[PDB]
RNA sequence: UUAGUUGGGCACUCUAAAGUGACUGCCGGUGCAAGCCGGAGGAAGGUGGGGAUGACGUCAAAUCAUCAUGCCCCUUAUGACCUGGGCUACACACGUGCUACAAUGGAUAGUACAAAGGGUCGCGAAGCCGCGAGGUGGAGCUAAUCCCAUAAAACUAUUCUCAGUUCGGAUUGUAGGCUGCAACUCGCCUACAUGAAGCCGGAAUCGCUAGUAAUCGUGGAUCAGCAUGCCACGGUGAAUACG
RNA sequence: CGAAGAACCUUACCAGGUCUUGACAUCCUUUGACCACUCUGGAGACAGAGCUUUCCCGGGACAAAGUGACAGGUGGUG
């Protein structure tokens, strides 16, 4: 009855590690769900691409989240050890 | 303030304009304040306001209360072309 | 329950027929409560008649997205699809009368320095 | 009519708007003290009914003192000699607004070229 | 001009109203993002070194 | 294109989309319904072979093409699309249908296209000046 | 159950990772060939649609005011602080746009269907007071949970009956509300009243080939507040291309 | 169009009132918490006083005053 959301800007990165979460929860505690996907919230920043002038001619950068929830169906201290020991590759969060 | 939470006045206008119920009228008091409103406590006394290079006297009247004070003294003279 | 799913621009129908008399829900709604036109509900239509099974099957359906005639759209798709689903057979009437073609005209980009999609300002020389 | 001669043939509302110092909202106010019908025509009035209405805008402000009042002020701030008041002695914007360009129905119509 | 303007952005002013941002690598006010704290143009340049995270260029 | 849902033809489908304004097709689609329903009313008879005779009445045949010939730009006639034929059609009826000045639109259409089935009204008029200003210029040809 | 509510289940959507597929790959015609035209299947057919992606160099094009930067100049002032003012001026000209000039419409009521987005000292609910702008309140929310957020055009009914009009909405007067220490110069919004010009635009001139043009609303940034501007969003949805 | 927000600030311009190792950095010398809050004269900057500045383990980090080297220029030339 306890929860894991993990939310980044790399896909395969979160994947990885959402796969490497599940797979230790496993081992931990056979009873688990598998990493569900939410949408990708996003930014757009448009910008002038040049200096002075020029508000016609502009280039756009977008800032994308990835993102994956787990849920835990059944503990063990064994569980809570495994993922209170885990660093995970940073660049992402993880939220529990 | 257009609001009932009002009205506003500058402290540093309103304590001199105070003490300007004994001042008789023959002397004159200079502000750099055009954002503050004329009270009824302003007539009389005439006031030299600040309009961006030189102090301007206005005569306060009671149809001159509730407007404020760079109304009566304004910032950029034109002459017609 | 024979089924099926149809797209047009943002809106998706989630379509299901059952043998009837011709009856037909949209959201829990009358067809006519919902689309009044006379136009967009002979396109309803449009697979029905192009294979004659109007006077058979019940028409069950629910709606997300786009507007109503986008909706439309989507439900002829999904019921020309879930026609497919009973019968094979329908697949040559229903591709020539080309209710399967997903309509892929979905809505342009906007783009900088234009007003909309396509349009530029007005030029001026001087 | 009523304070003058309204159309006979518009409606009760609209003849009421064409009396300065009243529109449409002030109209159905007026003809909900009055408990009358006001999508019914004004030919077909009736004159108890009629006098009954000129006593509600006797009530209400007189056309011609509205139109002193609104002189009165104006006046007052020419005469004081106020920012706003030169505005309105000028023939220019009182709002806060731009004359650069965009300034006809102060102006006036397009003057003579430079 | 810009270097007093710098300082006299970072003390606190008499009244809060008085605050404006400011890109603390050059200092211009205009069209600076309150998200990255950046100027439009430093943050195009860094945007494209990727040294901000996440952000690449939007095709869409 | 497509026909019309309720009367088989592409006709109806074009001059509703050719009265449209804005996208407003459900507007014009029912008030070209309507003014069927007025012509059957003061008719009686086939709203689509009064609305073919009126097509067949409005329908030029001989259309002018500005041509630089000798110096100059000059008049040349020639026979018209059968496609432009039916456009052009189209699209004097539904301006003339505007520019009229009676009440309601769908009035403005049955009118016209009754006086276009019985050969007159403006849309005749025109047909017959575009042939007059054509066989005028017809030496060029 | 008032509510997809609660239970239950991922069927279907939706989400988003890895795959598939569309490659002239196949058939007919012609070409010697490259290729071209047609045909089939399939969702999609001919670089499917749209983007980003901009070669050597031209205009000594713009930028010393984003930044850095050589040279020169000021260096008890060409530097620095504070208040107040100006960048919003106004006889007039141009560009770009918003609003309209109305009956394919306006006023009033009821009422269906969107997408893409933002939110922590931020979104701010329900309920209430207020004609209204808003006030109060504090639920829920660090968010596919909750909010901003009635989407509006559409449709249905009633009215206005083609009129400078219930068009149009300026300008002005009075009174309100917010924001902010402060709204005169110089913000926005509301109520009442006023009701301007305008009854489809000279010579000329501009965008657009498809979900485009036109049209309707929405969101975001910047931002205390201040948009007809900018960038994205979906809704409706055409005409035409002889050449 | 720079301006993806000109009420003050922004803002570079103007008038007025003021300062000159300075609004902003390094190097030296003395010292160490520097300051914060109230009162008065002020348009405010700023001056007079008060209360009150706890630096931490010779070192570290930031600070007041002297002191010249230097600073600073949205001053110029795209
Ligand atoms: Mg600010
Ligand atoms: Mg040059
Ligand atoms: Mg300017
Ligand atoms: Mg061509
Ligand atoms: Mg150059
Ligand atoms: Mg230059
Ligand atoms: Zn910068």
């Amino acid at each position: 009855k306890i929860r894991i959301r993990l939310k980044a800007y790399d896909h395969r990165i979160l994947d990885q590690s959402a796969e490497k979460i599940v797979e230790t929860a496993k081992r931990s505690g056979a009873s688990v769900s598998g990493p569900i996907p939410l949408p990708t919230e996003k930014s757009i920043y448009t910008v002038l691409r040049a200096v002075h002038k020029y508000k016609d001619s502009r280039e756009q950068f977008e800032m994308r989240t990835h993102k994956r929830l787990i849920d835990i169906v059944n503990p063990t201290p064994q569980t809570v050890d495994s993922l209170m020991r885990l660093d995970l590759p940073s660049g992402v969060d993880i939220e529990i | 303030r257009s609001l009932k939470k009002g009205p506003f006045v500058d402290d540093h206008l309103m304590k001199k304009v105070e003490a300007a119920a004994e001042s008789e009228k023959k002397q004159v008091i200079k502000t750099w304040s055009r954002r503050s409103t004329i009270f009824p406590t302003f007539v009389g006394q005439t006031i030299a306001v600040y309009d961006g290079r030189k102090h301007v006297p206005v005569y306060v009247q009671e149809d001159m209360v509730g407007h404020k004070l760079g109304e009566f003294a304004p910032t950029r003279t034109y002459r017609g072309h | 329950q024979y089924y099926g799913t149809g797209r047009r621009k943002s809106s998706v129908a989630r379509v299901r027929l059952v043998p009837g008399d011709g009856k037909i829900v949209i959201n829990n709604r009358d067809w006519e409560d919902y689309i009044p036109f006379a136009a967009l509900r002979e396109v309803i239509k449009q697979p029905l008649v192009a294979t004659e099974t109007l006077g058979n099957y019940d028409v069950l359906v629910n709606v997300h997205g786009g507007g109503y005639t986008g909706q439309a759209g989507a439900i002829r798709h999904g019921v020309a699809r879930a026609l497919l689903q009973v019968a094979p057979e329908y697949r040559p009437a229903l591709k020539s009368a080309g209710l399967l073609t997903r309509d892929s005209r979905m809505k342009e980009r906007k783009k900088p320095g234009l007003k909309g999609a396509r349009r530029a300002p007005q030029f001026s020389k001087r | 009519i009523a304070g003058v001669d309204v159309p006979r043939e518009k409606r009760i509302v609209i003849s009421l708007t064409y009396i300065y110092g009243i529109g449409k909202q002030t109209a159905k106010e007026v003809l909900a003290e009055a408990g009358v019908s006001e999508d019914t025509r004004t030919r077909d009035l009736t004159e108890e009914e009629l006098g009954k209405i000129r006593e509600i805008l006797d009530r209400i402000k007189v056309e011609g003192d509205l139109r002193r009042e609104v002189n009165l002020n104006i006046k007052r701030l020419i005469e004081i000699g106020s920012y706003r008041g030169m505005r309105h002695r000028r023939g220019l914007p009182v709002r806060g607004q731009n004359t650069k360009n965009n300034a006809r129905t102060r102006k006036g119509p397009s003057k003579t070229v430079a | 001009a810009k270097k007093s303007m710098i300082a006299k952005q970072k003390r606190t002013p008499k009244y809060a109203v008085q605050a404006y941002t400011r890109c603390e690598r050059c200092g211009r006010p205009h069209s600076v993002i309150r998200k990255f704290k950046l100027c439009r143009i430093c943050f195009r340049e860094l945007a494209y070194k990727g040294q901000i995270p996440g952000v690449k260029k939007a095709s869409w | 294109v497509l026909p019309d849902p309720i009367y088989n033809s592409k006709l109806v489908t074009r001059l509703i989309n050719k009265m449209m304004v804005d996208g407003k097709r459900g507007k014009s689609q029912a008030i070209l319904y309507s003014a069927f329903d007025i012509i059957a009313q003061e008719t009686g008879k086939d709203p689509m072979e009064v609305f073919e005779q009126a097509m067949k009445n409005i329908m030029p045949l001989l259309e002018v093409k500005a041509r630089r010939v000798g110096g100059a730009n000059y008049q040349v006639p020639i026979e018209v699309r059968a496609d432009r034929r039916s456009t052009l059609g189209l699209r004097w009826l539904v301006n003339y249908a505007r520019l009229r000045g009676e009440k309601t639109m769908e009035v403005r259409v049955a009118r016209e296209i009754m006086d276009a089935a019985n050969n007159t009204g403006a849309s005749v008029k025109k047909r017959e000046d575009t042939h007059k200003m054509a066989d005028a210029n017809r030496a060029f040809a």
